[PDB]
């Protein structure tokens, strides 16, 4: 959580990136968004949040790899594909 | 023995491949292997099957002269 604050707020330093984000938001977002919902957002976030939203989009889920150069050691797709569940589990 | 990683030295050759949970695991089973088996047949019956024809073909001339010539036979012994 601190090392997002940190970094939400390291980068915001300076008129390009904040022109970016002002810029890009509305795109995006439709609002600007304030440092502060952020940091309910983020604030929000414990243990259960993580486990339940990682579980989410990364358990027993079909990645996509790209692979470039000395691969021959790359484990094979399916074998890829079994590190994304665990037996124990 | 040996490991990934050690084998030989390849260059250039990209593989595109899908995840099993995406794909069918009997696409065209019937429509593409049928003709295939038909195709794998045809390009080794000529090796395959004469040998096995000529042993067919001893194999029942073989038991017939058996037959006959012993059993069956009892042949003319006339007086």
């Amino acid at each position: 959580k601190n090392l997002l604050r940190n970094a939400l707020v390291s980068h915001l330093d300076g008129t390009t990136p904040v022109c970016e984000d002002i810029g890009r938001s509305l795109l995006t977002y439709g609002r600007r968004i304030p440092l502060a919902e952020w940091e309910s957002r983020i604030a929000e976030v414990d243990a259960r949040v993580v486990r339940e939203v990682c579980s989410k989009y990364f358990y027993d889920q079909c990645p996509a790899v790209a692979g470039f150069g000395p691969i021959e050691q790359l484990p094979d797709y399916n074998r890829i594909r079994s590190g994304m569940f665990w037996l124990r589990f | 023995g040996r490991q990934f990683g050690h084998l030989t030295r390849v260059r250039h050759v990209i593989t595109y491949s899908l995840s099993p949970f995406e794909q069918r695991a009997f696409p065209h089973y019937f429509s593409k292997g049928i003709p295939n088996v038909l195709r794998r047949t045809r390009a080794c019956i000529l090796r395959v099957a004469p040998p096995f024809v000529a042993f067919y073909l001893v194999y029942t001339w073989g038991t017939q002269e058996f037959e006959k010539s012993k059993r069956k036979n009892p042949a003319a012994y006339e007086n």
